[PDB]
C-alpha cells in the first residue's frame, strides 16, 4: 500500500459547500437514501404494528 | 428589563379570545371523555 | 526490530489542527488556546484585547481567586476599565488569517 | 471566521436515524418476544450498523480528512470517552451485584448452598484460564502495538495490532465453545441467570472492541494514523483494557470463587 | 445560515398570532388530551 | 418429656426479621434426624423439638411443597 | 510485585514485543496444551427433575419454544429429561 | 381506624405505637419551628429598603448554620434510635400466627399445637351489616389474645402485598420465598384495622386485614372451634 | 432548510429549544395523568371501574413527569441553552452525538404510550417490582415495552450527561477555573456525573427483569433461587440519586434568580454552595434502602440508612440559608421569577423536613407506602422542581425568544399556582398519618374529607397550567422585543442580545490570567 491521505484532503476540503456526510460524493447520497429510507419506513411499520397490538384479537 | 412596545399590540378583546379558546382547548376533549365515561364503563 | 512508514503531523496535519501547530511552533496564538497574562492595567500600561472585529467580551478577574467574572463589550477605540476593578484593557483589531 | 480551536459539526442526519434505529430495535425485539416477528428486530438491526457506519466515517473525514481535531478537541473526546467507559462499569456492576447478592445468601430453592443442587461448574483450571492468559496476552500485544505507532513502526505496529485481533477472535471462538459444551443453560435458575447474562454481556463487549481493533487495523492500512495523533486507536485499546479487566473480575468472581 | 432574531429561531412561525393560536391549541391541546383517549380505549376493549 | 411447648423460642443464629432459614434449618434437622432414627433402629420421638419449630414457623405451602419434593426426589436440600 | 524479570531503563516497543513473544505467547501456547487435554467428555449425569432448574416462565421465541438458545442435546436436558 | 377530619396518627394500640407518637411529636415540633423560622427570615430580608450589596464574608456564619442543624439531627437521631433498638429487643412470644398475602386477600396459619388456617376476604359494599365499615370488613378476622407477646410472620403466595396494622404501629412486607417476623403486643382488646401496603394489582385498595383481641380464654374456645 | 435545522441540528441552543418544546408537551400529558388521579379520588366509588386502568395512570403520570417533563426541561432544555453561554463556549462538546440525546425520547415517549395502548397497560408502580411486574402477574407486551422506553430515555441521559461533563470541563476560557464557573453550571455538571453513575445501574437492573420475563432467567424469582429484594436494590440505588438529580438543576437555577432579582452581582458564600452541591452528590449514593425500611431488614442496617439519610440535611440547609443571604440587604425586585424562586425555597423546604421525618425507620415503619411519602415528594420534587422550572422559564423566556411576558398575567400564574398545589397537597400529610396508602382507587369513609379537598386543589393548578398556556400566545401574539437587560456584568449568558445569534463566541471571550 501506498499514502492516499492527501487525495482525501484535497477531496474532502474541496469547496463544494457539501455536508460531510455527502462529501463523498453519488454513493454517500445513495447509502443516505437507503438508511433513512428503512428507518423512515421501518417506523411507519411499527406505528402500524402498534396499532394492531392495541386491540384484542380475542 | 426594558423593551420596544408591542410590534402587534394584543388588545383585551383579542386576549379573551386567545384565552377562552386556550380553555375550551383542555376542557372540551376531557369534558367529552368524561362526560361519555358511563356509556365507555359498560358496552 | 526496527523501521519506519508511519506519516509525523508535520507531514500529514491539515485544516485547523494544522494551522494551530504551526503557529505554536512561531510562538503565536490565533485561536484563543493560552491565557493571555496581565500587563499592570494602568491607563498608560493597558490589556491588549487581541481582537478581529470592533468589539471583543472581556472577562474580567480583578482579584487572583474571585469567584465572581465581570464581563463587558471592549469596543475598539478608547480603552476601557473593568466595571468592578477599573483595570485598563484596550481593543487591537484584526487580521489572523492573511 | 472562529477564533477558538473547537469543532461546529455540520447538520447531521445520523442523530435521526440511529434514534429511529433505536426504536425499531426496542420496537422489534417487542415484536419478537410476543408476536412472534423478527421483521422490525431486522430493519432495525440494519439502520443501526447504517449509522453506526455512517457516523463515524464522517469523524474520520473530520478528522484524518478535514483536520477539525485540534489538541483541545481530542483532549476533549479524551474525557468522553472515560466517561463512557465508566458509565459500562457501572452496568458491570449491577450484574456482579447480582452474582454476588444471590451466590452470598443462597435461598432453599438451590437447596441453601452455592453452587446450587445440580449444577456442575466448569473446571476453571481449564478452557477458562486459556481465555485469560488469552485475554491477558492480547493486553501485552496491544502495547506492543501503540509502542510500535508511537515509534513509526508500520510494520510492526500491523503485526501486533494483528495479533492481537487474532487473540479477540480466539476468546470469542473459545466462549463460543463454551457455550455449548456448556451442561447448564440461562433457564438453569439464577446460576445459569447470572453467569450467562455477566459473561453474555461481557463477550458481546470482546465482539465490539474487536470490531473497534479491526477498525483501528484498516485505518492504520490506509495510513490515517500518524506517531502523534491516532486517538481512535487510543480510544479502542482503552476499551481493549477495560474488557480485559472486566474478564479478570468474571473469571474470579464467577469462574473461581463461585464453583 | 439559517435565520436569525425574535420570532425566528424557533421551528413554528409566529407571524400570524391567530394562526399561532390554533398551531399552539393543537400542540398542547394534543397533549392534555391524551391520556383521556388512552383510558377511553382501555375502557373499550374490555 | 422435656417439652409443653407454647411456640418456637428465640433462635440466637436466626435474631433477625428474616426468619426463612430458621424455618428451613429445623425442617431439615427434624428430616435428619427423623431418617437417622429409622434408619439405625432408634426412636422418633427425639425428633420432636424440630418438628415442633418447624411447623410452627413454615408456612403450610412451603412443608407440602419440600414434601411433595422429597418424595418426588427432587430435593434440592441435603438430608 | 516486581515480577522476575528486569529491564525498565525505557518500556518502548522492542521490549513489548519482547514480552509479546517471550512471555504471553509462550503463556496462550501452555494453556492451550493443558485446556487440549484435560477436555475429553465428561459422563454426564444422572437426569433429576429439580425445581429450581430448567426454568420455563414463558416459552423461548425461538424453535419449539423448549429448547434453550445454545441447545447441546448431548450434556443439555429439557425439563421433562434428556433427548433420544 | 381513622375517623372522619383525623389529622394525626390513630390511637396507640401497643406500647410502642405509643413511644412513636411521642416521638413523632418531638420531631414535629422541630419540623415547625425551621419550617416557621425560615418563613420568617424569608419576610425579614423583604421587608426593608435598607441595602448593603457589597461582598459579605461566608466563612464564620457557616459555622453557626453547620453546627446547629449538626445538634439538631443529632437531637431526634437519639430517641428515633433508642425506640429503633428497642423494637429488636428479645421478646420471647406465647404464640406465632403466619399470614400470607394473595391476589387478592389473606390467608392466616396458627400451627404451633392444631394445624388451623383460613381465608380472610373483604366484605363486598353490598354485603355489609348496618353499621359495618365500608373496604374494611373481613369475612374472618385475625382473633388474637389481648396483653400477650405475638409473633407474626409474613411472607406471600404471588406478588408483593404489605401486613398493615396503623394502631399497633405495623408493616412488613410480604414478599414470596421469605418469612418476615414482627412482634404484636396490643394493650386492650377490641377491631383492629389496616390495608394491604404494597401495589399488588387491581385489587391492592381491597383487602384488608382486621384483628380482633380477646382474652386469652376465648381465644382458645375460638380456636378449637375453628378446627 | 426546515428539516436542517430542526432535525439535524448541532446547534445548542436550538437543541435546547427543542427540548422545551418536549418538555412542555409531556408536561401537558403529566398533568392530564394527574388530573385523572384525582378525578378517581375526588368522591368515594370507583369513577373508572377499571383499578388496572387506574394503577396504569399512576404509573404513567410519574413517568412523564420525571422522564419527559422534568429531566428534558432542565437538563435538557435550561442545560443547553445555558451551560455554553455561561463559559463562554461556541456549543456543546459534542453538539452532534447531543441531537441523538434528543431524538431518543420521542421515541422512548411512543414506547411509553405504547405500553399503556396493548394489553392492560402496566399499572405496577413507576418502581415497576417484580413479581407483580413479572411474565406472570403482568403477561403480554406492556412492561415490556416500558422497561424499553426507559432504556431510550437512558441512553439520551447517559450520553447527554458524558456531553456536559465534558464540555463544562473542558471548553472554559483557558483562564477561568471550576471555581469561576456560575453555580448553574456546578449543578448542571454534578446532576451529570449522578446520572453517569446511577442510570447504567437501573439498566442493569431493568435488564435482569427483561431476561426474567423474556429468556426463563431467576434473578428475582425465588423457584430459581432468585429475589425480589435483589431488584430493589438495583432501582433504588439509582432512584436516590435520581431524585437529587431531578433538583440539583433547580437549585442552580434558584441560586441564579434569587442572586439576579436581589440585584447582587454574586451568591452568597459561593464556595459554600459548592461545597453543598458535592456533598449532597456524593451522599445521594448512599442511602437509598430508606426505600425500603419495611422489607425486613437487619436493625444495624436500618440505624445506618436512618443515619446517612440524615447528614444530608446539613449540606441542604448550607444552600437555603445563603439563599435568604442572598436576599439579604438586596435591592429586590418583585418579579415573578423571584416570585416562583421564593416559592421553591418555602415549600421545598417543607417537603424536605418531611423527609427528614420519613428517614426515621422506625416512624416510617408507620409512614412507608402512605399519603404521607406522596406528599413529601410532592412539596420537594412536584413543588420544587416545577417552581424553579416555571422561575427559570419566566426568567430566560426573553433570552430565548427575545419578547416579553406580560408581568401581571405571569403573577397572577404564580398566584393561581400556589394556592393550587398547597390545596392539593397539604392535606396528604393528614391521610398519610391517619393511615391511607398510596396507589389505591378508593379509601375508607373516613379519608372522604382530605380527598375530596386535595383533589379540587388539583383543578385549580389545572386553571393555572391553561393560563401559562395562554400566557405563553401572549408574548409571541404581541412582540415586545428586548431592549436593555440590567447586571449583565454577572449574568454572560445575557451579553449577546435576545436572543442570540445562532453561533456565538465565535470569537472566545478575554479572560487575563494576571
Ligand atoms: C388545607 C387544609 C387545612 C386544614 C387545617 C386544620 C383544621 C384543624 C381543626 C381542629 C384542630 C384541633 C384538634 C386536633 C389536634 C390533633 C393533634 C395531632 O394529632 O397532631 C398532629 C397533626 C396535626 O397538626 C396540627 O395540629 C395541624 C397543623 C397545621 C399546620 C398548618 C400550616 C398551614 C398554612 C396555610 C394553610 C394550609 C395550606 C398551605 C400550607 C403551606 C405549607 C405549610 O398532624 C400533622 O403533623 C400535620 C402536618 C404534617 C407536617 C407539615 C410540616 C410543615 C407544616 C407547616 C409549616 C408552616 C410554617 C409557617 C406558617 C404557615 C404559613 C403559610
Ligand atoms: C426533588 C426530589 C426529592 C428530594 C430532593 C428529596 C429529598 C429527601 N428525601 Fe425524599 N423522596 C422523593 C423525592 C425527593 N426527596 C421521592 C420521589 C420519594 C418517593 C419515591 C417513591 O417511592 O415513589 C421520596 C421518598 C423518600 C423516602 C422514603 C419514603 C418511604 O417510601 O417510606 C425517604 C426516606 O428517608 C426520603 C427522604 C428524603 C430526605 C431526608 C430528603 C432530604 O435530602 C431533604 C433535606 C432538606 C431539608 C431537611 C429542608 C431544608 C433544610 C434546612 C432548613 C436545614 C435544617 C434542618 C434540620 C436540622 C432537620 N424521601
Ligand atoms: C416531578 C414529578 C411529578 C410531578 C410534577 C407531579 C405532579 C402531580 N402529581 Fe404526582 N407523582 C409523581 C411525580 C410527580 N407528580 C410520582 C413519582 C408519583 C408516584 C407514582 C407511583 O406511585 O408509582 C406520583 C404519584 C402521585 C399521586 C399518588 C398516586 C397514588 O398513590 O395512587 C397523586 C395523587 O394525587 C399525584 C398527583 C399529582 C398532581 C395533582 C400533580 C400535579 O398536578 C401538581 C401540579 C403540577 C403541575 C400542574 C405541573 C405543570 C408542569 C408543566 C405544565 C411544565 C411546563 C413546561 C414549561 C413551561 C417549559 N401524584
Ligand atoms: C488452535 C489454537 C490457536 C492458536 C492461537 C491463536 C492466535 C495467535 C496469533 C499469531 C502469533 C504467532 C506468530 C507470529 C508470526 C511471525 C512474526 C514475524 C517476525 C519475526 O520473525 O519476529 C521474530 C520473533 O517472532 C517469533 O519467533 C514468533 C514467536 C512465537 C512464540 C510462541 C511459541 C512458543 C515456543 C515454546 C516455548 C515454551 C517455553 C516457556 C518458557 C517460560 C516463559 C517465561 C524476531 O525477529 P527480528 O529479526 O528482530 O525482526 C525483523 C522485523 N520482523
Ligand atoms: C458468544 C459469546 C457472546 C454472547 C452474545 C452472542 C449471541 C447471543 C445474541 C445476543 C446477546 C447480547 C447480550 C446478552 C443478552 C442475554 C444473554 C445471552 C448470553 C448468551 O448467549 O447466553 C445463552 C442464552 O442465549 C439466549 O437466551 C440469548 C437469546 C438471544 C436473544 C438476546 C436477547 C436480547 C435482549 C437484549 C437486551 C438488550 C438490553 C441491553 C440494554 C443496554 C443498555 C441500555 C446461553 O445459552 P444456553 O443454551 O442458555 O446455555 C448453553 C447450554 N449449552
Ligand atoms: C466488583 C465490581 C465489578 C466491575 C469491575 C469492572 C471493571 C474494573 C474498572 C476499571 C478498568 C478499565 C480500564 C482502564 C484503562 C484506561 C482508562 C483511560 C485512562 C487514561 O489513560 O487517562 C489519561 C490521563 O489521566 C486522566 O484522564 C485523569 C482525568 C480524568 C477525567 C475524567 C473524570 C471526570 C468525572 C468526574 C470527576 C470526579 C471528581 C473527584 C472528586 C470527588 C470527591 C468525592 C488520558 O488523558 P486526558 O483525558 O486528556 O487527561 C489529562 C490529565 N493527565
Ligand atoms: C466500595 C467501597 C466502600 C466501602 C463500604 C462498604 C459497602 C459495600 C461493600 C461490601 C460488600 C460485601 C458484604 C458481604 C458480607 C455479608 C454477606 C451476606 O450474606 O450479604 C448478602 C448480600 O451482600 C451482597 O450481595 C453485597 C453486594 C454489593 C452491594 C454494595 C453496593 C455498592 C456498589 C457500587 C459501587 C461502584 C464501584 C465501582 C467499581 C470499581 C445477603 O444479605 P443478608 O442480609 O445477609 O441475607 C441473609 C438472611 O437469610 C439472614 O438475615
Ligand atoms: C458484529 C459487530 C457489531 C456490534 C455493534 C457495535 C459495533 C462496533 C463498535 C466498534 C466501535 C467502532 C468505532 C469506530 C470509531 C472510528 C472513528 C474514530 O476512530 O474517530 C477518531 C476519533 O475517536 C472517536 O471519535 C472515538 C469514538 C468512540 C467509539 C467507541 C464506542 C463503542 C460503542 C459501543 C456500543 C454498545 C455499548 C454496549 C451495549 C450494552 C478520529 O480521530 P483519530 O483516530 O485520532 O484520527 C485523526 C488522525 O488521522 C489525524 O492525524
Ligand atoms: C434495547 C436496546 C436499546 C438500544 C439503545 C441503542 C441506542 C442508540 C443506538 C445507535 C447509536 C449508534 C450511533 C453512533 C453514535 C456515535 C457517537 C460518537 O462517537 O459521538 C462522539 C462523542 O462521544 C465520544 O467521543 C465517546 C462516547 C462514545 C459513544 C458511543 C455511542 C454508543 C451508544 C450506546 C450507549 C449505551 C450506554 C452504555 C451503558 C449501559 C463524537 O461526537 P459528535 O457530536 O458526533 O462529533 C464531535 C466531532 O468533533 C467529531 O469530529
Ligand atoms: C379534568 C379536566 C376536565 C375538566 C372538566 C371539563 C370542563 C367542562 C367542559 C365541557 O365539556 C363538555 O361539556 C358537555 C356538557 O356540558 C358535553 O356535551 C355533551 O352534552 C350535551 C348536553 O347535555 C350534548 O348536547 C352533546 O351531545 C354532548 O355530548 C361535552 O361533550 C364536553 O365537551
Ligand atoms: C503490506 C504491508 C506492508 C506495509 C504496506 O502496506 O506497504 C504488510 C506488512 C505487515 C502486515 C502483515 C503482518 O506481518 C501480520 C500478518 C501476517 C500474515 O500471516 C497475514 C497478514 C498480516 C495481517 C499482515 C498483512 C500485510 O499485508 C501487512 C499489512
Ligand atoms: C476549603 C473550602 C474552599 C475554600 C476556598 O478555597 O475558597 C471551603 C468551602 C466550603 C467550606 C465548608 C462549608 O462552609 C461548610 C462547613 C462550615 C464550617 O464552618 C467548617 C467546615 C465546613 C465543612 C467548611 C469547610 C471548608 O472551609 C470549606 C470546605
Ligand atoms: C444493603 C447492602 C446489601 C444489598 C444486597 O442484599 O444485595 C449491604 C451490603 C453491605 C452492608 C454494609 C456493610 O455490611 C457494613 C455496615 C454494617 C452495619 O451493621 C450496617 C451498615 C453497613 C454500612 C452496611 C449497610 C448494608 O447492610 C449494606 C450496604
Ligand atoms: Cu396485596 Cu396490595
Ligand atoms: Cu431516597
Ligand atoms: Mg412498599
Ligand atoms: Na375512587
Ligand atoms: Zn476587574
Ligand atoms: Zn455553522
Ligand atoms: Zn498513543
Amino acid at each position: 500500500f501506498e499514502n492516499r491521505v492527501a487525495e482525501k484532503q484535497k477531496l474532502f476540503q474541496e469547496d463544494n459547500g457539501l455536508p460531510v456526510h455527502l462529501k463523498g460524493g453519488a454513493t454517500d447520497n445513495i447509502l443516505y437514501r437507503v438508511t433513512m429510507t428503512l428507518c423512515l419506513g421501518g417506523t411507519l411499520y411499527s406505528l402500524y404494528c402498534l396499532g394492531w397490538a392495541s386491540f384484542p384479537h380475542k | 428589563i426594558t423593551a420596544k412596545p408591542a410590534k402587534t399590540p394584543t388588545s383585551p378583546k383579542e386576549q379573551a379570545i386567545g384565552l377562552s379558546v386556550t380553555f375550551l382547548s383542555f376542557l372540551l376533549p376531557a369534558g367529552w371523555v368524561l362526560y361519555h365515561l358511563d356509556n365507555y364503563k359498560k358496552s | 526490530a526496527s523501521g519506519g512508514g508511519v506519516p509525523t503531523d508535520e507531514e500529514q496535519a491539515t485544516g485547523l489542527e494544522r494551522e494551530v501547530m504551526l503557529a505554536a511552533r512561531k510562538g503565536q496564538d490565533p485561536y484563543n488556546i493560552l491565557a493571555p497574562k496581565a500587563t499592570s492595567g494602568t491607563k498608560e500600561d493597558p490589556n491588549l484585547v487581541p481582537s478581529i472585529t470592533n468589539k471583543r467580551i472581556v472577562g474580567c478577574i480583578c482579584e487572583e481567586d474571585n469567584s465572581t467574572v465581570i464581563w463587558f463589550w471592549l469596543h475598539k477605540g478608547e480603552a476601557q476599565r473593568c466595571p468592578s476593578c477599573g483595570t485598563h484593557y484596550k481593543l487591537v483589531p484584526h487580521q489572523l488569517a492573511h | 471566521h472562529q477564533t477558538h480551536a473547537y469543532h461546529m459539526v455540520n447538520p447531521s442526519p445520523w442523530p435521526l436515524t440511529g434514534a429511529l434505529s433505536a426504536l425499531l430495535m426496542t420496537s422489534g425485539l417487542t415484536m419478537w418476544f410476543h408476536f412472534n416477528s423478527m421483521t422490525l428486530l431486522m430493519i432495525g438491526l440494519t439502520t443501526n450498523m447504517l449509522t453506526m457506519y455512517q457516523w463515524w466515517r464522517d469523524v474520520i473525514r473530520e478528522s484524518t480528512f478535514q483536520g477539525h481535531h485540534t489538541p483541545a478537541v481530542q483532549k476533549g473526546l479524551r474525557y468522553g470517552m472515560i466517561l463512557f467507559i465508566i458509565s459500562e462499569v457501572l452496568f458491570f456492576t449491577g450484574f456482579f451485584w447480582a452474582f454476588y447478592h444471590s451466590s452470598l445468601a443462597p435461598t432453599p430453592e438451590l437447596g441453601g448452598c452455592w453452587p446450587p443442587t445440580g449444577i456442575h461448574p466448569l473446571n476453571p483450571l481449564e478452557v477458562p484460564l486459556l481465555n485469560t492468559s488469552v485475554l491477558l496476552a492480547s493486553g501485552v500485544s496491544i502495547t506492543w502495538a501503540h509502542h510500535s505507532l508511537m515509534e513509526g513502526d508500520r510494520k510492526h505496529m500491523l503485526q501486533a495490532l494483528f495479533i492481537t485481533i487474532t487473540l479477540g477472535v480466539y476468546f470469542t471462538l473459545l466462549q463460543a465453545s463454551e457455550y455449548y459444551e456448556a451442561p447448564f443453560t440461562i433457564s438453569d435458575g439464577v446460576y445459569g441467570s447470572t453467569f450467562f447474562v455477566a459473561t453474555g454481556f461481557h463477550g458481546l463487549h470482546v465482539i465490539i472492541g474487536s470490531t473497534f481493533l479491526i477498525v483501528c487495523f484498516f485505518r492504520q492500512l490506509k495510513f490515517h494514523f500518524t506517531s502523534n495523533h491516532h486517538f481512535g486507536f487510543e480510544a479502542a485499546a482503552w476499551y481493549w483494557h477495560f474488557v480485559d479487566v472486566v474478564w479478570l473480575f468474571l473469571y474470579v468472581s464467577i469462574y473461581w470463587w463461585g464453583s | 445560515h439559517y435565520e436569525e432574531g425574535p420570532g425566528k429561531n424557533i421551528p413554528f412561525s409566529v407571524e400570524n398570532k391567530w394562526r399561532l393560536l390554533a398551531m399552539m391549541t393543537l400542540f398542547f391541546g394534543s397533549g392534555f388530551a391524551a391520556p383521556f383517549f388512552i383510558v377511553r380505549h382501555q375502557l373499550l376493549k374490555k | 418429656k422435656i417439652k409443653n411447648y407454647q411456640t418456637a423460642p428465640f433462635d440466637s443464629r436466626f435474631p433477625n426479621q428474616n426468619q426463612t432459614r430458621n424455618c428451613w434449618q429445623n425442617y431439615l434437622d427434624f428430616h435428619r434426624c427423623e431418617k437417622a432414627m429409622t434408619a439405625k433402629g432408634g426412636d422418633v420421638s427425639v425428633c420432636e423439638w424440630y418438628r415442633r419449630v418447624y411447623k410452627s414457623l413454615c408456612p403450610i405451602s412451603w412443608v407440602s411443597t419440600w414434601d411433595d419434593r422429597r418424595a418426588e426426589g427432587t430435593f434440592p436440600g441435603k438430608i | 510485585a516486581s515480577a522476575a524479570k528486569g529491564d525498565h531503563g525505557g518500556t518502548g516497543a522492542r521490549t513489548w514485543r519482547f514480552l509479546t513473544f517471550g512471555l504471553a505467547l509462550p503463556s496462550v501456547a501452555l494453556c492451550t496444551l493443558n485446556s487440549w487435554l484435560h477436555s475429553g467428555h465428561r459422563e454426564r449425569p444422572a437426569f433429576i427433575p429439580y425445581h429450581h432448574l430448567r426454568i420455563r416462565t414463558k416459552p423461548f421465541s425461538w424453535g419449539d419454544g423448549n429448547h434453550t438458545f445454545f441447545h447441546n442435546p448431548r450434556v443439555n436436558p429439557l425439563p421433562t429429561g434428556y433427548e433420544k | 381506624m381513622a375517623y372522619p377530619m383525623q389529622l394525626g396518627f390513630q390511637d396507640a394500640t401497643s406500647p410502642i405505637m405509643e413511644e412513636l407518637l411521642h416521638f413523632h411529636d418531638h420531631t414535629l415540633m422541630i419540623v415547625f419551628l425551621i419550617s416557621s423560622l425560615v418563613l420568617y427570615i424569608i419576610s425579614l430580608m423583604l421587608t426593608t429598603k435598607l441595602t448593603h450589596t457589597s461582598t459579605m464574608d461566608a466563612q464564620e456564619v457557616e459555622t453557626i448554620w453547620t453546627i446547629l442543624p449538626a445538634i439538631i439531627l443529632i437531637l431526634i437521631a437519639l430517641p428515633s434510635l433508642r425506640i429503633l433498638y428497642m423494637m429488636d429487643e428479645i421478646n420471647n412470644p406465647s404464640l406465632t400466627v403466619k399470614t400470607m398475602g394473595h391476589q387478592w386477600y389473606w390467608s392466616y396459619e396458627y400451627t404451633d399445637y392444631e394445624d388451623l388456617s383460613f381465608d380472610s376476604y373483604m366484605i363486598p359494599t353490598s354485603e355489609l351489616k348496618p353499621g359495618e365499615l365500608r373496604l374494611l370488613e373481613v369475612d374472618n378476622r385475625v382473633v388474637l389474645p389481648m396483653e400477650m407477646t405475638i409473633r407474626m410472620l409474613v411472607s406471600s403466595e404471588d406478588v408483593l402485598h404489605s401486613w398493615a396494622v396503623p394502631s399497633l404501629g405495623l408493616k412488613t412486607d410480604a414478599i414470596p420465598g421469605r418469612l418476615n417476623q414482627t412482634t404484636l403486643m396490643s394493650s386492650r382488646p377490641g377491631l383492629y384495622y389496616g390495608q394491604c401496603s404494597e401495589i399488588c394489582g387491581s385489587n391492592h385498595s381491597f383487602m384488608p386485614i382486621v384483628l380482633e383481641l380477646v382474652p386469652l380464654k376465648y381465644f382458645e374456645k375460638w380456636s378449637a372451634s375453628m378446627l | 432548510m426546515f428539516i436542517n435545522r430542526w432535525l439535524f441540528s448541532t446547534n445548542h441552543k436550538d437543541i435546547g429549544t427543542l427540548y422545551l418544546l418536549f418538555g412542555a408537551w409531556a408536561g401537558m400529558v403529566g398533568t392530564a395523568l394527574s388530573l385523572l388521579i384525582r378525578a378517581e379520588l375526588g368522591q368515594p366509588g370507583t369513577l373508572l371501574g377499571d383499578d388496572q386502568i387506574y394503577n396504569v395512570v399512576v404509573t404513567a403520570h410519574a413517568f412523564v413527569m420525571i422522564f419527559f417533563m422534568v429531566m428534558p426541561i432542565m437538563i435538557g432544555g435550561f442545560g443547553n441553552w445555558l451551560v455554553p453561554l455561561m463559559i463562554g463556549a461556541p456549543d456543546m462538546a459534542f453538539p452532534r452525538m447531543n441531537n441523538m440525546s434528543f431524538w431518543l425520547l420521542p421515541p422512548s415517549f411512543l414506547l411509553l404510550l405504547a405500553s399503556s395502548m396493548v394489553e392492560a397497560g402496566a399499572g405496577t408502580g413507576w418502581t415497576v417490582y417484580p413479581p407483580l411486574a413479572g411474565n406472570l402477574a403482568h403477561a403480554g407486551a406492556s412492561v415490556d415495552l416500558t422497561i424499553f422506553s426507559l432504556h431510550l430515555a437512558g441512553v439520551s441521559s447517559i450520553l447527554g450527561a458524558i456531553n456536559f461533563i465534558t464540555t463544562i470541563i473542558n471548553m472554559k476560557p483557558p483562564a477561568m477555573s471550576q471555581y469561576q464557573t456560575p453555580l448553574f453550571v456546578w449543578s448542571v455538571m454534578i446532576t451529570a456525573v449522578l446520572l453517569l453513575l446511577s442510570l447504567p445501574v437501573l439498566a442493569a437492573g431493568i435488564t435482569m427483569l427483561l431476561t426474567d420475563r423474556n429468556l426463563n432467567t431467576t434473578f428475582f424469582d425465588p423457584a430459581g433461587g432468585g429475589d425480589p429484594i435483589l431488584y430493589q436494590h438495583l432501582f433504588w440505588f439509582f432512584g436516590h440519586p435520581e431524585v437529587y438529580i431531578l433538583i440539583l438543576p433547580g437549585f442552580g437555577m434558584i441560586s441564579h434568580i434569587v442572586t439576579y432579582y436581589s440585584g447582587k452581582k454574586e451568591p452568597f458564600g459561593y464556595m459554600g454552595m459548592v461545597w453543598a452541591m458535592m456533598s449532597i452528590g456524593f451522599l445521594g449514593f448512599i442511602v437509598w434502602a430508606h426505600h425500603m425500611f419495611t422489607v425486613g431488614m437487619d436493625v444495624d442496617t436500618r440505624a445506618y440508612f436512618t443515619s446517612a439519610t440524615m447528614i444530608i440535611a446539613i449540606p441542604t440547609g448550607v444552600k437555603v440559608f445563603s439563599w435568604l443571604a442572598t436576599l439579604h440587604g438586596g435591592n429586590i425586585k418583585w418579579s415573578p421569577a423571584m416570585m416562583w424562586a421564593l416559592g421553591f425555597i418555602f415549600l421545598f423546604t417543607v417537603g424536605g423536613l418531611t423527609g427528614i421525618v420519613l428517614a426515621n425507620s422506625s416512624l416510617d415503619i408507620v409512614l412507608h407506602d402512605t399519603y404521607y411519602v406522596v406528599a413529601h415528594f410532592h412539596y420537594v420534587l412536584s413543588m420544587g422542581a416545577v417552581f424553579a422550572i416555571m422561575g427559570g422559564f419566566v426568567h430566560w423566556f426573553p433570552l430565548f425568544s427575545g419578547y416579553t411576558l406580560n408581568d401581571t398575567w405571569a403573577k397572577i400564574h404564580f398566584a393561581i399556582m400556589f394556592v393550587g398545589v398547597n390545596m392539593t397537597f397539604f392535606p396528604q400529610h393528614f391521610l398519610g398519618l391517619s393511615g391511607m396508602p398510596r396507589r389505591y382507587s378508593d379509601y375508607p369513609d373516613a379519608y372522604t374529607m382530605w380527598n375530596t379537598i386535595s383533589s379540587m386543589g388539583s383543578f385549580i393548578s389545572l386553571t393555572a397550567v391553561m393560563l401559562m398556556v395562554f400566557i405563553i400566545w401572549e408574548a409571541f401574539a404581541s412582540k415586545r422585543e428586548v431592549l436593555t437587560v440590567d447586571l449583565t456584568t454577572t449574568n454572560l449568558e445575557w451579553l449577546n442580545g435576545c436572543p442570540p445569534p445562532y453561533h456565538t463566541f465565535e470569537e472566545p471571550t478575554y479572560v487575563n490570567l494576571k
